[PDB]
């Protein structure tokens, strides 16, 4: 299971927004420093981005939001906490407006 | 009936099902190889050799496929109903016969569950027209 | 008079069948009901369509030039469509000659796109260039029309039957004129449509 802080963020063009997550890999936290972020499972956030909050708790931050492009119905960005390769079902909802 | 006929509409339906989901912009970016956890109940990369092979990895995207909310994967369901027909007919050729946590990824990742669906089915449709041109064994 | 005749028509993204009939024959008839039954075969269309006895009714919604349109949304490709009109009277029921329809075969494909007309100097030949649309996936032929843009077009037409021809070279007799071109395309086979004509394009000169 993952635990995302906040669950969601509504922000509008221009500002700021970060997630933590939490991965709890079968049982044991991994270190933070294992934990990749990764958007729409569709690109790698760079790692300049990553802040490491605590030992088990990631941060990304977002800076000059872009307004978020609609994929149809998905109106929102998907925001993933991952182990390395290995991603989960789990994904943070980031509203642009 | 013409089994040649049949195969070409065959072929010709999976290249149709496999256009639709190239556009479907969202879904050509995310790497059918790169595997996503909770996920492991939608037939990944499964060595697809037999018909009954075939019939069970589309019915079980079928299933996943109804569950989505979206008129393009209804669409997408309908034309794998069709082809799963068209494979009973293809099976019926060669003298042989044929044979939940779902709802909680659904309810908490709606779009990994149809992202992950997607590019699972358009790998396995690709893998099948390509094993189509070799007679396929029952 | 029951022999009222069931058009459909396939959208070109293949999402949708639209079937319109009229009841013109019927509308004088009151007192009774008038609705569209249909029943679904798993692949194709019957040598001989009959009657079947288990169909399920259609929604159909009456539009101002007084005929009926049923949207089928979403569509079996390949599973054949046996349809008819009903009439529920008091007396009793008739049924009017069914007919089935398969929705591969009633396709309007959408026009090509990035059309594009030329006119080579060095040769003095109208080259034309297209983009077949992205559906059907079946062999598609052409036909291009062309002529020079003014007040009223004065049309021509050429016929391209090569399923792999993406470019058309026509003789023009004026080299310094502006020509405007559309491209509209259709089943090899026949079976089908014909789509409309796509934006038009026009040369250059200098
Ligand atoms: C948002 O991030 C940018 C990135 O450099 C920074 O300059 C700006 O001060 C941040 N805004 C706030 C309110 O922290």
């Amino acid at each position: 299971d993952v635990v995302y802080f906040p669950p969601k963020i509504l922000t509008s063009v221009g500002s700021n927004a970060s997630f933590h997550c939490i991965y709890k890999n079968e049982n044991q936290i991994i270190s933070s420093k294992q934990i990749v972020w990764w958007r729409n499972l569709a690109e790698k956030i760079p790692e300049i981005q990553y802040s490491i909050v605590s030992d088990r708790v990631s941060k990304v931050t977002f800076s000059n939001l872009k307004a978020t492009r609609p994929r149809g119905k998905f109106t929102y960005d998907a925001v993933y906490c991952c182990n390395e390769q290995a991603c989960h079902h789990r994904y943070a909802e980031l509203y642009v407006i | 009936v013409p089994i040649q006929k049949v195969q070409d509409d065959t072929k010709t339906l999976i290249k149709t099902i496999v256009t639709r989901i190239n556009d479907i912009s969202h879904t050509q970016s995310v790497s059918a190889k790169q595997r996503v956890t909770g996920l492991d109940f939608i037939p990944g990369l499964h060595p697809i050799l037999s018909l009954s092979k075939m019939d069970q990895t589309l019915a079980v995207y079928q299933q996943v496929l109804t569950s989505l909310p979206s008129q393009n994967v209804l669409q997408i369901a309908n034309d794998l109903e069709n082809l799963r027909d068209l494979l009973h007919l293809l099976a019926f050729s060669k003298s042989c016969s044929l044979p939940e946590s779902l709802d909680g990824v659904l309810e908490a990742s709606l779009y990994s569950t149809e992202v992950v669906a997607l590019s699972r089915l358009q790998g396995s449709l690709q893998d099948i027209l390509q094993q189509l041109d070799v007679s396929p064994e029952c």
